[PDB]
């Protein structure tokens, strides 16, 4: 698939935003999909995954209590919720798909479809 | 801001018929618990009726087989069917809005029915 | 994180006269939904608080009549009527639109 | 979970580069590895510690044993200059290595 | 309504404690639950909140994973984990019921009900 | 059920502390609501669940008690503080009232 | 007051045989607009048993 992300923009520490990583095609239904973010200064940090049909929903340390991933198959769309947005949250995320089908496979694949990224940036 | 105007009682005839409206302002009747409330003259409040807010009907033991509750979607209005009228059913009759465990926190201004 | 500074430090005023107290926000508080998230609390000297004012502009159950809030966007303030002997304490201000939850650092009105 | 990766190593054009990634007990994992062209979203060249993916010359070549996964790079290139993230999973955690810059003269 | 809160005492620099606000007179199953502290003299400072059935797990930087929270909402109590306590934490601990029962009443803003207070003190 | 109130004449001057019973032969515990009607006039709420201060009722005005006893407190009276005072079944299928108390500025 | 069991009393749409309600709306209890907020004309559904 082609993959587009929209939603970054400018807030301020503690705000809230809402990504979205959208498909062209419904091959989309067929792939895990991971959220991964890149610093401006450094490289990648995995945020978030879900699985291809969405019940199997992981998140990074950092991260839980605060973000929320959701999917659509049939909208061909990847959100992520973005809440207590904090000070170190500005970056730039990526969305990428995993391909195997649920957490039990995902070692045996790569993330391999990358949209342009989304610039997310946190300051007062 | 939240008020509840009454018309339709009168002086009728023992066994008769007869209907009260109660109009609202601000509340919507058609999903509010709405009840008739009776207070006979030199004695107290007592219940009538209420109509649920799904539509579900209640008359008291005293009033069950004489009168009916009505309702209007249209006017936002209550209506009470009046029939076969002893001379008990000579009171004021005011429309409450019922809320459970919160109180008639609304009130209408009442009407005076008599029977002779 | 919202940083609330209130307006003033202190307001001791005899009893019977009006007093105000005034707390601005740093960022806006303004239409999480259409409301003001911006919440009034006393605590009475020796005992815990309770809610006077919430949303700016409107009062929980029971608040004496003589309590109004007013103000929009970063400026409230707390309008009470009339000033008497059981309205002694420090008055507090919170920012209720963000998970970081700040109060104000103390005014008390109290009589002189 | 944490994978260790040198800062940065250096080759001249046309000879082999080799780029190390560190793990507890890494050998007995699957590790990923990517390359980050300076302004570029990241590509997948290496995965399963031994397989390459459609589309990638056979020139990388990675592979994995007790504590070190290593990727070789014969013939190097002038576009071989970009970061290189080993990655691997560990109970469902997506856990990057540091990435490793690769400069070539 | 009570809020009678338990526990609390002199506790040890490093040392634990748990405490417990035992609730009555009122639902408590769909109502949340604030923590605010207030050091000697030194105003009221937040410190948690929890949703209606747990999971929601709310807490400031200073209480950042030191702090925990938890509701027994078969016995209708409220419970509080502590560890390596410092000696900023010495206060008097409030918890506090929200105003009220549904979404948008944020699970951390207004607060309706307060309890009598248990004095929490970290010394030798 | 059946709610009686007690007593039904009752006489005071201003600032004398009353205390108005209607008393629950059953015990409900929760389910009280005083109503409050001026001679001739509509009543309204002054104590919902039997001890909560109903908004805009001034707080001169108190409520106490749960399950089999309940009461009415004014902390202290007014000349137009004289009504007939009632208590009624909340949460209930028939919302049985009391038989009044009248309350006299006397 | 055994405050852990509750009921529905707050609600306008009567139950289809065998239907299970589990919202935590604000009821509006007329026109008076809720917009996520309690108070008059804004109560909940669910009513604790005492």
């Amino acid at each position: 698939v082609q993959l587009v992300e929209s939603g970054g923009g400018l807030v301020k520490p503690g705000g809230s935003l809402r990504l979205s990583c959208a498909a062209s095609e419904f091959t989309f239904s067929s792939y895990s999909m991971n959220w991964v973010r890149q610093a401006p200064g450094k490289g990648l940090e995995w945020v978030s995954s879900i699985s291809s049909s969405g019940s199997q929903i992981y998140y990074a340390d950092s991260v839980k209590g605060r973000f929320t991933i959701s999917r659509d198959n049939a909208k061909k769309s990847l959100y992520l919720q973005m809440n207590s947005l904090r000070v170190e949250d500005t970056a730039v995320y990526y969305c990428a798909t995993n391909g195997g089908a649920h957490s039990s496979t995902w070692s045996f694949y790569g993330m391999d479809v990358w949209g342009q990224g989304t610039t997310v940036t946190v300051s007062s | 801001e939240v008020q509840l105007v009454e018309s339709g009682g009168g002086l009728i005839q023992p066994g008769g018929s007869l209907r009260l409206s109660c109009a609202a302002s601000g509340i919507i009747v058609s999903s509010n618990y709405m009840t008739w409330v009776r207070q006979a003259p030199g004695k107290g409040l007592e219940w009538v009726s209420v109509i649920y807010s799904g539509g579900s009907t209640f008359y008291a033991d005293s009033v069950k087989g004489r009168f009916t509750i009505s309702r209007d979607k249209s006017k936002n209005t209550l209506y009470l069917q009046m029939s076969s009228l002893r001379a008990e059913d000579t009171a004021v009759y005011y429309c409450a809005r019922d809320l459970g465990p919160y109180g008639m926190d609304v009130w209408g201004q009442g009407t005076t029915v008599t029977v002779s | 994180d919202i940083v609330m500074t209130q307006s003033p430090l202190s307001l001791p005023v005899t009893p019977g006269e009006p007093a105000s107290i005034s707390c601005r926000s740093s960022q806006s508080l303004l239409h999480s939904n259409g409301y003001l998230y911006l919440d009034w609390y006393l605590q009475k000297p020796g005992q815990s608080p309770q809610l006077l004012i919430y949303l700016g502009s409107n009062r929980a159950s029971g608040v004496p009549d003589r309590f109004s809030g007013s103000g929009s966007g970063t400026d409230f303030t707390l309008k009470i009527s009339r000033v008497e002997a059981e309205d002694v304490g420090v008055y507090y201000c919170m920012q209720a639109l963000q998970t970081p939850g700040t109060f104000g650092q103390g005014t008390r009105l109290e009589i002189k | 979970y944490e994978l260790t990766q040198p800062p940065s190593v250096s080759v001249s054009p046309g000879q082999t580069a080799t780029i190390t990634c560190s793990g507890d007990k890494l050998g007995d994992k699957y590790a990923c590895w990517y390359q980050q062209r300076p302004g570029q979203s990241p590509v997948l060249v290496i995965y399963q510690d031994s397989k390459r993916p459609s589309g990638i010359p056979e020139r990388f070549s990675g592979s994995n044993s007790g504590n070190t996964a290593t990727l070789t790079i014969g013939g190097t290139q002038a576009m071989d200059e970009a970061a290189y993230f080993c990655q691997a999973w560990d109970s469902n955690t997506g856990v990057f290595g540091g990435g490793t810059k690769l400069t070539v003269l | 309504v009570q809020l009678l809160e338990s526990g609390g005492g002199v506790v040890q620099p490093g040392g634990s404690l748990r405490l417990s606000c035992a609730a009555s007179g009122f639902a408590f199953t769909t109502y949340a639950m604030n923590w605010v502290r207030q050091a000697p003299g030194r105003g009221l400072e937040w410190v948690s909140a929890i949703s209606d059935g747990g999971g929601s797990a709310y807490y400031a930087d200073s209480v950042k994973g030191r702090f925990t929270i938890s509701r027994d909402n078969s016995k209708n109590t409220l419970y509080l984990q502590m560890n390596s306590l410092r000696a900023e934490d010495t206060a008097v601990y409030y918890c506090a019921k929200t105003r009220g029962r549904g979404l948008y009443d944020y699970v951390w803003g207004s607060k309706d009900y307060w309890g009598q207070g248990t004095l929490v003190t970290v010394s030798s | 059920i059946q709610l009686t109130q007690s007593p039904s004449f009752l006489s005071a001057s201003v600032g004398d502390r009353v205390t108005i019973t209607c008393r629950a032969s059953q015990g409900i515990s929760s389910d009280l609501a005083w109503y409050q009607q001026k001679p001739g006039k509509a009543p309204n709420l002054l104590i919902y669940a039997a001890s909560t201060l109903q908004s805009g009722v001034p707080s001169r005005f108190s409520g106490s008690g749960s399950g089999t006893d309940f009461t009415l407190t004014i902390s202290s009276l007014q000349p137009e503080d004289f009504a007939t005072y009632y208590c009624q079944q909340l949460n209930s299928d028939l919302y049985t009232f009391g038989q009044g108390t009248k309350l006299e500025i006397k | 007051g055994n405050y852990n069991y509750l009921y529905r009393l707050f609600r306008k749409s009567n139950l289809k045989p065998f239907e299970r309600d589990i919202s935590t709306e604000i009821y509006q209890a007329g026109s008076t607009p809720c917009n996520g907020v309690e108070g008059f004309n804004c109560y909940f559904p669910l009513q604790s048993y005492g």
